[PDB]
RNA sequence: CUUGAGUCUCGUAGAGGGGGGUAGAAUUCCAGGUGUAGCGGUGAAAUGCGUAGAGAUCUGGAGGAAUACCGGUGGCGAAGGCGGCCCCCUGGACGAAGACUGACGCUCAGGUGCGAAAGCGUGGGGAGCAAACAGGAUUAGAUACCCUGGUAGUCCACGCCGUAAACGAUGUCGACUUGGAGGUUGUGCCCUUGAGGCGUGGCUUCCGGAGCUAACGCGUUAAGUCGACCGCCUGGGGAGUAC
């Protein structure tokens, strides 16, 4: 609808779930996808396949916007940290920069106890 | 500690002549003066522990080599003290 | 390694992403690392070296 | 980590994140800090690297 | 009198304020017993990172020579001169000349 | 008198202390753009947050706390403890060419001071984490473990509390007694033409001999062999309780 033949496209790999933003260089979003929203959830939406038919479902969004190239923002670990990309690029989209993202304070705030079992 | 200046300095002034720094009067002047230097750095910060307890350290120590000189001669220790006005 | 300004030593002794590389794997001194690190530091601060890749 | 490969050849070249950052400061961070085991269960690891 | 390597980075856009700065700076300095070792000019230059926006600054060295008072007087007026952005003072380590 | 102890000279390493600045990463919050139906969480869930537009993403702003990497079997400190960078003020330790003093030393009941965390008072601060508390869940029950929130507190100044598995569970000082491998720092010699090799002081890991030990083990940094001073123990419970 406004044709921008080359974006980006972010990936949240959380441990629990995994959503791709693609939107211009500029960071406006122009569509998105999630693995908890493409079915399977919890137990199922948490794997490495889960993101795999979230990315090639947020093209399928997006791609009706002239892309061409994009680059990739991955950040965070667990599953569909990788699935996201090769899905991503195998849908045609001409690959260019993968960077990682990731949060990685310097030793600043305090991190939660949690998990104790 | 305290500069090498003032220190030569206070070398002579009671050192039993010069290039000698073992002079009983000269350590207890020596002393005094860091002593009383620091007081300065003391009255402000105060939580400066650490720092006290050198000044403390030489406190003590002074108060050994004075009581030590007035054993071996009580002279030289009245005299010395009055030129540092100690002792009260 | 002595010296902040000499940008082009320290890049030796920094990884890809920015962090200063291990003692073990340069293989210097330990006096001599920590003589560089305070000199990568503060060459980080005056924006004559990156902290990390993003900034 | 910073990634641009010319000449396209979709490699990812996944070992810069595999090789410091990513997983293993992520993973580091997960739970709550440490404390006093750090001194130990990490210096605990000497005991092993000795042997 | 004590020896400091004072490198101070100015806005880009003040450049042409960069050499009166030094001036002023040196007179002061030598004006009482001062002592420069190293004046260098190293300009515009490009910054590792955006430090509060644009990623291009003006470095200048001065490794200079006196006593803590006026090196002291100095170091406030960079706060003082919205010109000048960062800036770093180091001790003596025996007075630095050339190079760098 | 000079070998103990100390002073001076010159060097050396250091997260030693007090004060004041300051930098980057990140979290959260506020505002706005893009964007659309989920996000978040778990073993699943649910509470919760979403169409009053979240999450994601981008931009700008506010603020508090802690300083990835370096980093270590590391270093400094009486102990407690102390990690970004810079300045100011300041303590101790070590080596060595030596110079100086001349037993000025060791220990120490009472005394004086320093004391983690939590806690207490006054006034600030408050992002993250989190006793209490409130929900959701699990369970037979679940005043818990888990999830969603969240107050004190955690941060600062000044005053108090004085405790800890305040642990090497090993008082301090000094002298002796096979060796091996390594770390850190000072210094001397060596075509140093070298990464370097050899010595030689300080501090520090692991292994181990004699010897010691009930055994485990300790083992020149002893729990071996000795001397000086101090602290403490005398069966378990009751009780570190009562008065
Ligand atoms: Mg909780
Ligand atoms: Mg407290
Ligand atoms: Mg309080
Ligand atoms: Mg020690
Ligand atoms: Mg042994």
């Amino acid at each position: 609808r406004k044709q921008v033949s080359d974006g980006v496209a972010h990936i949240h790999a959380s441990f629990n779930n995994t959503i791709v933003t693609i939107t211009d260089r500029q960071g406006n979003a122009l569509g998105w996808a999630t693995a908890g929203g493409s079915g399977f959830r919890g137990s199922r939406k948490s794997t490495p396949f889960a993101a795999q038919v979230a990315a090639e479902r947020c093209a399928d969004a997006v791609k009706e916007y002239g892309i061409k190239n994009l680059e990739v923002m991955v950040k965070g670990p667990g599953p569909g940290r990788e699935s996201t990309i090769r899905a991503l690029n195998a849908a045609g989209f001409r690959i260019t920069n993968i960077t990682d993202v990731t949060p990685i304070p310097h030793n600043g705030c305090r991190p939660p106890k949690k998990r104790r079992v | 500690s305290l500069s090498t200046e003032a220190t030569a300095k206070i070398v002579s002034e009671f050192g039993r002549d010069a290039n000698d720094t073992g002079s009983t009067e000269v350590q207890v002047a020596l002393l005094t003066a860091q002593i009383n230097h620091l007081q300065g750095h003391f009255a402000e910060h105060k939580k400066d522990h650490h720092s006290r307890r050198g000044l403390l350290r030489m406190v003590s120590q002074r108060r050994k080599l004075l009581d030590y000189l007035k054993r071996k001669d009580v002279a030289r220790y009245t005299q010395l003290i009055e030129r540092l006005g100690l002792r009260r | 390694e002595i010296d902040y300004k000499d940008i082009a030593t320290l890049k030796n002794y920094i990884t890809e992403s920015g962090k200063i590389v291990p003692s073990r794997i340069t293989g210097t001194r330990a006096k001599y690392q920590r003589q560089l690190a305070r000199a990568i530091k503060r060459a980080r601060y005056l924006s004559l070296l990156p902290y990390t890749d993003r900034h | 980590i910073k990634v641009r490969e010319n000449e396209p050849f979709d490699v990812a070249l996944r070992r810069f994140k595999r090789s410091c950052e990513k997983a293993g400061v992520l993973a580091e961070v997960r739970r709550r800090e440490f404390y006093e085991k750090p001194t130990t269960e990490r210096k605990r690891a000497k005991a092993s690297a000795v042997k | 009198m004590r020896h400091y390597e004072i490198v101070f980075m100015v806005h880009p856009d003040q450049s042409e304020q960069v050499p009166g700065m030094i001036e002023r700076y040196t007179a002061a300095i030598t004006g009482a017993e001062g002592k420069i070792h190293r004046l260098e000019d190293w300009g515009r230059r490009q910054l590792a990172y955006p430090i509060n926006k644009l990623h291009k600054a003006h470095y200048v060295l001065m490794n200079v020579e006196a006593p803590q008072e006026v090196i002291d007087e100095l170091e406030t007026t960079f706060r003082f001169n919205d010109a000048v952005i960062r800036s770093m003072v180091m001790r003596t380590k025996h007075a630095v000349t050339e190079a760098s």
